[PDB]
């Protein structure tokens, strides 16, 4: 009965001072990815919005961020492009912290753009990776 | 707001040109090319100055036999790095 | 046009890469602390808007800063390098941390991390209960707040 909203609110409102038992129900949550169509897209947008948030410490957000990035190519490309763009825009405020993440995301997005015979978009996406002006 | 906050941060950073050298000003070819002279008729390398301008070694050799100044900044040329 | 609150009193020394002997010779992968990321982003934007065609390489081993303790008995303010500040910031989760947590948070190299740990032990900021601080898997460091400072500056520089 819409308990997902209550769980999400409790999780972000949680202090999480322990952090030692988070692994169990984060691995449980990891396999809970397939939510059919638009529900999956909304859930992934909410997840990345909650993990982009400033209050989350930069010790576990990066690891699950790369794990979600590697889980992303399993999705169909049509929605994969949209979620890649959305997470690129959401990580845009904090790029210097997430450099591996943006690099991998842009590489995957450029690949899927190239497989669509769209060279301009793929080249522009690959350009956005900071290779000299990067930390 | 936190338990152990940060007040001040004295940062130190180094700035550098995004593209230092990409073409010899004399031959107009790329600095990794054959200086246009070795290209038409043949080791080609870079020769920097005290201004760090990085022309082709052969191109700056040909330029120096007529003019004593750097092509770009028009100052007295002194060799540095090779 | 939009209000910018860095949360940090920011002062920087931007130096020529070619002129200065300093360089990013070490392969340190030091992860930036999250509190002062806004400062570096704002200054990178300012430098891009001001000087075109340049890039910035922050020397994370030469920048220092002040961390203030005010609710732990008001023990004045400490001044430490960013390497010595990332570990203190990671100590915010709890009084005792492991080497794995520091490795995952600061993302520093083994040599730099061990140097920071040794310098902290010289300060006696953190300590080990036993003599197991050697190369192992536990590395159970802990706080030593009972050994409060005597001066206020506590300006370590060597
Ligand atoms: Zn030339
Ligand atoms: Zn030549
Ligand atoms: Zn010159």
């Amino acid at each position: 009965a819409a308990a997902v909203r209550q769980d999400l609110a409790q999780l972000m409102n949680s202090s999480g001072s322990h952090k030692d038992l988070a692994g169990k129900y984060r691995q449980i949550l990891e396999k809970a990815i397939q939510l059919s169509g638009a529900e999956q897209l909304e859930a992934l947008k909410a997840f990345v919005e909650a993990m982009v948030n400033e209050n989350v410490s930069l010790v576990i957000s990066r690891q699950l961020l790369t794990d979600f990035c590697t889980h992303l190519p399993n999705l169909p490309d049509s929605t994969a492009k949209e979620i890649y763009h959305f997470t690129l825009e959401k990580i845009q405020p904090r790029v210097i912290s997430f450099e591996e993440q943006v690099a991998s995301i842009r590489q995957h997005l450029a690949s899927i753009y190239e497989k669509e015979e769209d060279w301009r978009n793929a080249a522009q996406v690959l350009v956005g990776i900071p290779l000299e002006t990067g930390q | 707001k936190k338990r152990f906050e940060v007040k001040k941060w004295n940062a130190v950073a180094l700035w550098a040109w995004d593209i230092v050298v990409d073409n010899c000003a004399i031959c107009r070819n790329h600095i990794m090319d054959l200086c246009i002279e070795c290209q038409a008729n043949q080791e080609c390398t870079v020769a920097w100055g005290v201004c760090n301008h990085a022309f082709h070694f052969h191109c700056i050799s040909r330029w120096l036999k007529t003019r004593q100044v750097c092509p770009l900044d028009n100052r007295e040329w002194e060799f540095q790095k090779y | 046009d939009t209000v910018i609150d860095l949360g940090i009193s920011f002062q920087i020394y931007v130096l020529q890469a070619g002129a200065w002997p300093l360089t990013q010779a070490p392969s340190s992968t030091f992860a930036i602390p999250q509190e002062l990321e806004k400062s570096v982003q704002m200054f990178e934007l300012f430098y891009s808007q001001h000087f075109s065609g340049r890039k910035l390489t922050w020397l994370h081993y030469l920048c220092t800063g002040e961390v203030k303790m005010n609710y732990l008995g008001k023990p004045y303010v400490a001044m430490v390098t960013t390497y010595q500040m990332a570990v203190l910031l990671a100590f915010n989760n709890s009084e005792t941390v492991s080497y794995k947590e520091l490795q995952d948070s600061t993302q520093m190299n083994e040599k730099e991390l061990t140097k920071t740990i040794k310098s902290l032990l010289d300060v006696k900021m953190i300590n080990h209960d036993s003599e197991k601080e050697d190369i192992d898997a536990e590395s159970s460091f802990s706080l030593n707040m009972n050994f409060s400072s005597k001066r206020t500056k506590f300006k370590i520089t060597t």
